[PDB]
């Protein structure tokens, strides 16, 4: 009744070891972070298995087959042949 | 009226004092504050117009089954 | 209740001045007078009687007295500018509640945000064009005037004017579009050639 | 107060407080490396390096004009222009098989007069 | 204070004004209520209503302009799904009973009944023609109106 | 109303602010004549003609 | 009050003794001065930012729970649960996959988290001081 | 930069799933973020290392090469 | 391993399509859009329910009790409440 | 320019290395001391024309 | 006080307060069997049994989480009931419904269920809450009656039990000491009893018309600066 | 009050025209920055400051 | 049925100003003028206004000059 805090009447200790509404939100706020750990540590795990086929696959696709290069020498258009030796004439 | 004023002293015309206070602050309340979303020991305003119905007699029993003569009277029931 | 003094300190702010302590130099509200409101004439008759109580209606004691502003008014300019900065949505919701109240259709709230931005776009385009001078000016050309609004014989380009039959004809120059010819990873072949020249 | 004497720490700087106004300024040292992924481009060099001269015939010199001429390569993607996010729906990707050059224009030109740019303003 | 605040109060009773509307008995308004909103920034240009989307991209009509694909696709696709719903009997729901003993004779009457069918829809974006023309003519009137 | 002198002084301090940082103010005005014209010709029925006309 | 806040009062805690103890009763300007640095609950100490997020992640995560909550597109193929006559079946999944792509909204953000910038115009201009170039100077 | 920026701002999906775990996990009406967060946090996850990786290897190359023709000129 | 993983490539997607960099945006706006209107209508629902639940009664009409209703009076009644019922049987019922 | 919004003067000092020799904390000790020398310059002024 | 002036406000197209067959223009319309070849049709005759039976699971599957609580079991009993008994006994004529109203409720029903399934739906966890509060004062109270002390309600009581003694000892010209007296006795003590405690400010405005908030402090000035923690 | 959009598109066409008819407005803004600074830091005092300061 | 009766109000209103600029301004001004600023607010408006007329002229004059 009279006992309750006052921002101004406040001892230091008291104040440390507050825990008002602004911290109880938090507990809850850090009982979600706790629950998903398995569910974040998962993703990281596959993120972590999923490196090792980006790896072999990026050496695919830049040196290929038989280390002569991969789909990544390859470029395409959608330009007609008109189109092509009109920008040409145009440089 | 439609004239009351500048723009700048707009906010003057609303405030309506139940004292003899001067000067008066200008400041009109709109809304009640609530910082903390508490729990209300009151109780529920829709229980209001509510008819009679089966929660009556079912409440009578758990308030009456609190004392000697009621128990009595909800087993002869 | 129980965590409502340390909860309400914490939301909001107090004044912390005590100006009107010193009883003698709180103002009879002369200081700070409403000039265009209805009621006009009748704060100035609380004025003039509360300087008729605080002298029991001999104003010559007034005319004798120190008169003094209102100290409770100072640095008020400052304390809303800490405000705005502390919590500028919620300053300005709070001082547009009242304007608010009456809400415009949605043909006006769109022209006000479409004009808006429109005129930040132009404001955009005139910067980039600011610093397509200043480049111009290292390149060996100098400049006088400025603007591209050409007074002499040149042609003008005013900017796409922001109504659909223009936005559907017309689009603004994508920097990011302006790419390196893809030519450019055909150069990695030499070097898939040496790995297998030197024996990697 | 505090806050004051943070930002003030700060804006020796940014400089200045507004955005989308100007930029920060840091002395930082010279190296070798300054400036190491853009050695290959020659107009940055020019940029940076050189303050020209103005002369009576106050123009940008010719050879500089000249350059800024030999269009650039602009991409053929486009859903800003409403035709072009329909055709380009039905178009066919076909290989582009390297002639041994390094300016195919397999894509559109970043000239106002170019038939597949006409649309775009440049300014 | 959904009372006094004539921006809750116009956004609420306008709602109620379009999801009563269900009543009409067009389809589920869970499902449609979603292009409704696509639809209304391909015809609130009229209004200006793209206004907001100005600095999102680098045309102030890219909304406006899926929105209008959009709506052409799923607006296609409401007769097909409709008879693969009658099944079979497809062409009974359209034309009803024949009237020869001729498949191949009917086979032509029930192709000009589903192409019927689908050119109510298709040959109604003539309208929408009519009104980007008008849109457009009014455009060039005013953007070419004398100054001095 | 206690501030309008001062906030005088800063809301123009912001137009010349705004006018000594914007040295292309006219391309701007003249950029924005057509959308002004067309868009309070178009939406003048639907705001504040239908008070005193057809609907 | 946080954990944060609470951190630096341990760290100020003979701090707090010497300004609300000592400055800030001694006398004259030495106490306006140690009353006005004064250690204790943060007066107007919210964090509208912290706020701002809370009520935007609630706002956004309802609208997400109705774009998800959608009747399922294949189901309504039989003809045999809940689903006859849908003529807009095929606007189910829209929603849901629009919620799905908003998680790349600040992952790509830009032109430059969309692509290799250093082969796009806008980083020659960086590099240059934020300097107009020609168009062309990627080739050159 | 732009390979941390767009970890940071996966990692801020993480966060958000984890601040609102409560509702994701429990609640239906969200099953589908549930169940498909973590195959998107993958393809973008993809996308940054995959970006990263192919830029290193074209930057061994270019280093490989400058220095082994630079001794045949020699 | 397989070729499928090079959709995660954007470096050189310009040799492709260079299509993803803008339809995204599109993608990111649509949610926006969208995320402002469903928002709107599923949030709009409650001054229609506060209104109807507290005016919409009549005497010339029996209104029954509600799920809520019926928790809230058997397992959320206050002291006051307690006292009142109990004040009244003792008076009345046994004391007469 | 740095109390200008968007300016578009890039050829005063915007895109020049501009240092000083003056005490740091530009904001906090060198620009009050001239508004202290302003308050100063005005209240001598005020004082004596009165 | 206030009554709607409208006569028309209950009016709709296809009759007074109709909110059972709103007027649209595709109507139901009979079919002929000699004319129709086929037909699409979701109307079945199985939502009798679908109403039975999903009140049984609705009961069953939220009995799971009352930990055997009798006194709990009857009243969602009877909260339950409310909530199949709405087409029974509303205004809206349920029998004359559009396109069949048995068939409405029963989907809208089993939606339900399948939040209870889960253990999602919000009345069961505002019944977690509300039983919470419930049994949290009950104990409080079982814990200072086995403490032989004495609990609030019981004190009014027996305050209240006196002061009628007080009043009737002095109602002797006449003896009708009617419910309306004894009503305004008790209130006489819990506005009295509530007044005493510390609770928040319930009302806008208190005796004066002022705010009874902790913003409603206006001038003079007379707080100084804060304080700090004391050590 | 009846005519604020209609009177909103006449202010706004003559500050077009005002702003297409100023070729130079950037000019005027800059020429006009010290004597807005100049007589507003001048008589502050005499104006507002006298209801909160000294006198 | 909208308010036939404000018809043409904006060309009667300017018809007014034409007729008698100086009396409907007086009027429509009266009650606004009630409060009237210091001599100091009232100089600054006059001081400032004709500055930047005398600005405008000089622009218009540098116009001819850059014509010229
Ligand atoms: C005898 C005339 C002396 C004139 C001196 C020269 C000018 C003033 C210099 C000092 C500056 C402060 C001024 C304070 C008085 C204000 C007077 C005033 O403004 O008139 C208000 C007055 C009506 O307004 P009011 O609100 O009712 O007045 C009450 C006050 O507002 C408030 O009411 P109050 O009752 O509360 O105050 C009473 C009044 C009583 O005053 C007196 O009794 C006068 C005392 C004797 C004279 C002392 C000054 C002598 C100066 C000579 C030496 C100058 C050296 C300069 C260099 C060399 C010069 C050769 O003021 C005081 O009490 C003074 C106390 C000072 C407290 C000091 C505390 C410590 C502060 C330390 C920091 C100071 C920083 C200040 C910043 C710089 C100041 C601008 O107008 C008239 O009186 C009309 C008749 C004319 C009066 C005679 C002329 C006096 C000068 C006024 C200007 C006349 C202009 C005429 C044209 C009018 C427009 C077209
Ligand atoms: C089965 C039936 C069908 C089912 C329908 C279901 C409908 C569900 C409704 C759900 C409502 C959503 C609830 C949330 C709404 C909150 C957002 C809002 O805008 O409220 C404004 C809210 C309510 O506005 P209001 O003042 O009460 O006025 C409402 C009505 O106008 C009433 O006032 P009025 O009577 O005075 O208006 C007269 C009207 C008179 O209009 C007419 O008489 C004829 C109009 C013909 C228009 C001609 C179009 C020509 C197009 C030419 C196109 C050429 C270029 C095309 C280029 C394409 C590419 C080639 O003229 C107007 O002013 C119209 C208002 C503008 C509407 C724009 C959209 C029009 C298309 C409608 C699509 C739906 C069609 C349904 C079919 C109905 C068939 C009967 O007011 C506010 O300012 C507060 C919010 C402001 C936020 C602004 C931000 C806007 C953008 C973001 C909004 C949120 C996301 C997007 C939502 C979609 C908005 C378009
Ligand atoms: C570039 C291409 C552009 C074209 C785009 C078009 C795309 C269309 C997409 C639409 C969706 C298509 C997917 C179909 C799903 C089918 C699923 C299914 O199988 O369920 C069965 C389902 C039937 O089930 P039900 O109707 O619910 O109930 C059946 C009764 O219970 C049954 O009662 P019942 O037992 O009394 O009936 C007896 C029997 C009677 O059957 C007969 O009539 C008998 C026929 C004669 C058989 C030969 C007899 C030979 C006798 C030999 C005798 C030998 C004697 C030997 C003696 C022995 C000597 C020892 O009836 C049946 O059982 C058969 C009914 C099912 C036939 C399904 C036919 C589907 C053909 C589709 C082929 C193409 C699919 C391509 C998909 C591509 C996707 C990428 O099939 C359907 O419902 C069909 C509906 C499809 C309508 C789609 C219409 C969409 C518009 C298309 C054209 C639009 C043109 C305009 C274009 C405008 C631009 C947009
Ligand atoms: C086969 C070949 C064919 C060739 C010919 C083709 C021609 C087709 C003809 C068919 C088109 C007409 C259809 C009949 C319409 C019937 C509708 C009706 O019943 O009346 C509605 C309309 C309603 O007015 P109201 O109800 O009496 O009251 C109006 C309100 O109170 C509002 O008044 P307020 O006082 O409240 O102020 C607001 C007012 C005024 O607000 C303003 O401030 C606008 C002022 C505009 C004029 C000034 C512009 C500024 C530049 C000049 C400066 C002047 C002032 C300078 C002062 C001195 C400076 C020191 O706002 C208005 O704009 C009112 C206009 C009337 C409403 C119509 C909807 C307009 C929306 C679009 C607005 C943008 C267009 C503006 C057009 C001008 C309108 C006057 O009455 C009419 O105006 C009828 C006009 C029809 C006249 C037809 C005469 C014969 C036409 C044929 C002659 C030969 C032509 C040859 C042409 C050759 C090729 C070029
Ligand atoms: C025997 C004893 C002496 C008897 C003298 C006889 C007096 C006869 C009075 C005759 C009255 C004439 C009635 C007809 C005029 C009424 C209309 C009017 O405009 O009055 C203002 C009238 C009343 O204004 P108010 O708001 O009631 O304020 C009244 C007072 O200002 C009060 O305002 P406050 O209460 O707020 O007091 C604050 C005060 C505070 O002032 C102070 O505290 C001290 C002032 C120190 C001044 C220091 C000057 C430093 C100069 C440095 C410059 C250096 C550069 C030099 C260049 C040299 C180049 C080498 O500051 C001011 O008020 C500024 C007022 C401006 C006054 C300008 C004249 C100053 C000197 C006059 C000397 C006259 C000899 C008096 C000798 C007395 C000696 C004890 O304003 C209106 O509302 C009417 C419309 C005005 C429209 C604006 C345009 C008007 C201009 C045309 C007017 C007509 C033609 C010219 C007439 C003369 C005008 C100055
Ligand atoms: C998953 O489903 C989804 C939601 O959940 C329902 C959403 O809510 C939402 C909505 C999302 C939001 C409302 C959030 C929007 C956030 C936006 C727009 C950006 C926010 C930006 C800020 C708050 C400014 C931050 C500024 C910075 C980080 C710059 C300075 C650096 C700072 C402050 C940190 C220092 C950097 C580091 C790497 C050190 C990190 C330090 C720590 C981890 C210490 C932590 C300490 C403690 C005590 C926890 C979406 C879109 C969604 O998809
Ligand atoms: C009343 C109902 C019937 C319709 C009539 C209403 C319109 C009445 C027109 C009255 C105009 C009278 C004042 C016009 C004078 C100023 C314009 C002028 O003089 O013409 C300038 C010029 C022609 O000049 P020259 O060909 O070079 O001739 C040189 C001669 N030596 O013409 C113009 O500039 C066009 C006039 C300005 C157009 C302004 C556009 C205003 C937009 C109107 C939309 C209103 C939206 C309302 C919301």
């Amino acid at each position: 009744p009279q006992l309750w805090p006052n921002p101004n009447k406040l001892r230091f200790a008291d104040l440390y070891k507050y825990q008002g509404v602004e911290m109880k939100k938090i507990n809850d706020s850090i009982k979600n972070y706790k629950a998903a750990k398995f569910y974040i540590g998962g993703i990281l795990g596959g993120c972590l298995v999923f490196k090792f086929f980006i790896d072999a696959a990026v050496d695919k696709y830049i040196f290929g087959e038989n280390g002569n290069g991969g789909k990544f020498l390859e470029m395409q258009t959608i330009n007609s042949n008109y189109d092509y030796y009109y920008n040409r004439q145009f440089q | 009226t439609l004239q009351w004023g500048s723009l700048a002293e707009r906010p003057m015309v609303d405030r309506v004092m139940s004292t003899s206070t001067w000067p008066v602050p200008y400041y009109q309340r709109l809304f009640k504050a609530y910082p903390i979303r508490e729990k209300k020991d009151k109780m529920s305003l829709l229980l209001s117009d509510i008819d009679i119905d089966d929660t009556n007699w079912y409440q009578a029993k758990d308030f009456l089954r609190g004392s000697f003569r009621g128990r009595q009277i909800v087993d002869y029931v | 209740s129980l965590h409502e003094k340390m909860q309400t300190d914490y939301l909001w702010v107090k004044d912390h001045s005590q100006a009107d302590s010193w009883a003698k130099a709180r103002t009879h509200g002369y200081n700070y007078i409403a000039h265009t409101v209805p009621n006009k004439k009748e704060r100035y008759e609380m004025i003039w009687r509360s300087m008729g109580k605080s002298t029991d209606w001999e104003l010559e004691k007034f005319r004798l007295g120190k008169k003094f502003p209102d100290r409770g008014n100072k640095r008020r300019w400052f304390k809303n500018l800490f405000r705005l900065i502390k919590n500028p949505m919620g300053y300005i919701f709070w001082k547009t509640y009242k304007a608010r109240l009456a809400k415009p259709s949605l043909i006006v709230t769109s022209m006000f945000i479409g004009f808006t931005l429109g005129f930040i776009k132009l404001k955009a385009q005139s910067i980039a064009y600011s610093k397509k001078q200043y480049a111009t000016l290292r390149a060996g050309k100098n400049i006088e005037g400025s603007g591209q609004v050409h007074f002499g014989y040149h042609d003008q380009k005013w900017g796409m004017p922001a109504i659909p039959m223009f936005q559907l004809m017309y689009y603004e120059l994508p920097g990011n579009s302006i790419v390196v010819n893809p030519c450019r990873n055909q150069n990695y072949r030499l070097y898939f050639e040496m790995r297998k020249k030197l024996g990697i | 107060f505090v806050m004051y004497a943070f930002a003030a720490k700060v804006l020796d700087h940014l400089g200045n407080p507004f955005p989308f106004s100007g930029h920060g300024q840091i002395v930082a040292a010279a190296d070798r490396w300054n400036h190491w992924d853009v050695r290959c481009y020659d107009n940055v060099m020019k940029a940076l390096k050189y303050i020209r001269i103005p002369t009576v015939q106050n123009n940008i010199p010719e050879a500089t004009r000249w350059y800024g001429r030999q269009p650039g390569h602009l991409l053929r993607a486009d859903t800003y222009w409403i035709p072009n996010l329909v055709s380009q729906r039905f178009a066919k990707h076909q290989p582009a098989h390297w002639d041994g050059t390094q300016n195919m224009p397999i894509f559109r030109l970043a000239d106002p007069k170019h038939k597949d740019s006409y649309m775009v303003q440049f300014r | 204070n959904p009372n006094t605040e004539e921006n809750t109060i116009d956004s609420d009773y306008l709602a109620a004004s379009g999801t009563v509307e269900a009543e009409k008995e067009i389809t589920s308004i869970d499902d449609y209520l979603g292009l409704v909103f696509a639809i209304a920034y391909v015809f609130g240009v009229f209004f200006y209503v793209h206004g907001w989307t100005s600095m999102l991209s680098h045309a102030v009509l890219l909304l406006s302009c899926y929105s209008i694909i959009i709506m052409f696709l799923f607006i296609l696709g409401m007769p097909t799904l409709l008879l693969y719903d009658f099944g079979i009997f497809f062409l009974a729901y359209l034309k009803g009973a024949g009237k020869y003993i001729s498949s191949v004779a009917e086979m032509m009457f029930d192709y000009t009944a589903c192409l019927v069918f689908y050119i109510r829809i298709l040959a109604q974006w003539i309208r929408v023609v009519l009104m980007v023309v008008t849109f457009i003519s009014l455009s060039h009137y005013v953007s070419d109106f004398d100054i001095t | 109303m206690s501030r309008k002198f001062l906030l005088t002084f800063w809301g123009g301090f912001f137009v010349l602010n705004f006018g000594m940082a914007t040295v292309d103010l006219n391309w701007i005005m003249k950029s924005t004549y057509i959308p002004w014209i067309f868009w309070f010709q178009l939406m003048y029925f639907y705001v504040e003609g239908k008070n005193s006309m057809f609907m | 009050m946080n954990p944060i806040q609470k951190a630096w009062l341990k760290i100020l805690e003979p701090v707090s003794y010497v300004i609300n103890e000592k400055m800030a009763k001694r006398t004259g300007i030495i106490g306006k001065l140690g009353r006005f640095f004064a250690i204790g609950p943060r007066e107007y100490g919210v964090h509208p930012i912290n706020r701002m997020f809370i009520f935007m992640n609630r706002k956004y995560m309802a609208f997400q729970a109705v774009a998800l909550h959608r009747y399922s597109f294949v189901k309504s193929l039989t003809h045999n649960g809940f689903h006859m006559l849908r003529v807009f079946r095929h606007f189910a999944f829209v929603l849901p996959a629009t919620v799905l792509a908003g998680l790349g909204l600040f992952v790509y953000w830009g032109d430059d988290n969309k692509c290799y910038s250093p082969d796009r115009f806008p980083y020659l201009k960086k590099r240059a001081g934020d300097m107009a170039l020609p168009l062309n100077s990627l080739n050159q | 930069a732009t390979a941390l920026y767009k970890s940071s701002a996966l990692a801020g999906n993480l966060f958000l799933y984890a601040y609102n775990y409560n509702n994701f996990t429990a609640n239906i009406r969200l099953r589908t973020m549930r169940y498909l967060f973590p195959v998107v946090s993958l393809a973008i996850f993809g996308n940054i290392y995959w970006d990263y990786r192919s830029q290193l290897v074209k930057v061994n190359l270019f280093d490989e090469y400058i220095q082994a023709r630079a001794q045949e000129l020699v | 391993i397989l070729d499928y993983l090079f959709l995660l490539d954007l470096n050189d997607d310009l040799t492709r399509k260079a299509v993803f960099e803008q339809v995204i945006i599109f993608i990111f706006i649509y949610c926006t859009m969208n995320f402002l209107a469903w928002s709107t209508v599923v949030e709009l629902i409650w001054p229609t329910h506060f209104f109807n639940r507290r005016h919409s009664s009549s005497q010339e009409f029996i209104r029954f009790r509600t799920y809520t209703e019926v928790l809230l009076k058997i397992s959320a009644y206050n002291d006051f409440f307690y006292v009142l019922n109990n004040y009244y049987y003792n008076q009345k019922l046994i004391l007469k | 320019n740095s109390a200008l919004i968007g300016s578009e003067n890039q050829s005063d000092s915007m895109n020049e290395l501009n240092t000083n020799f003056s005490m740091t904390y530009y904001i906090l000790t060198v620009l009050p001391g001239k508004f202290i020398y302003w308050i100063y310059e005005i209240l001598h002024t005020f004082f004596v024309v009165c | 006080g206030y009554k709607i002036r409208n006569k028309s406000i209950f009016w709709t197209r296809a009759g007074w307060k109709n909110n059972w067959h709103p007027k649209n223009f595709n109507a139901p319309r009979p079919s002929y069997g000699e004319f129709t070849m086929g037909i699409r049709c979701r109307n079945d005759h199985h939502s009798f049994l679908r109403y039975v039976q999903t009140y049984r699971n609705m009961s069953r599957h939220c009995k799971q989480y009352f930990l055997g609580d009798k006194q709990l079991e009857e009243t969602f009993i009877l909260g339950l009931r409310s909530l199949f008994l709405v087409p029974y006994d509303s205004q809206c004529l349920t029998d004359q419904i559009k396109h069949g109203g048995e068939r409405r409720f029963v989907d809208q029903l089993d939606r339900d269920f399948e939040l209870i399934s889960y253990n999602t739906h919000p009345y069961q966890l505002f019944t977690y809450t509300v039983r919470n509060e419930h049994l949290a004062w009950k104990n409080e109270q079982y814990e200072k009656i086995q403490k032989g002390e004495k609990t609030f309600e019981q004190e009014l009581l027996d305050y209240l039990d006196e002061q009628v003694l007080a009043e009737k000892a002095k109602l002797r010209d006449g003896q009708n000491f009617s419910i309306e007296r004894m009503t305004e006795i008790a209130l006489h003590v819990f506005r009295k009893a509530r007044a005493g405690k510390v609770r928040p400010a319930q009302d806008v405005r208190g005796p004066d018309g002022n705010v009874n908030d902790f913003l409603e402090q206006r001038r003079p000035f007379e707080h100084p600066n804060p304080t700090g923690v004391t050590h």
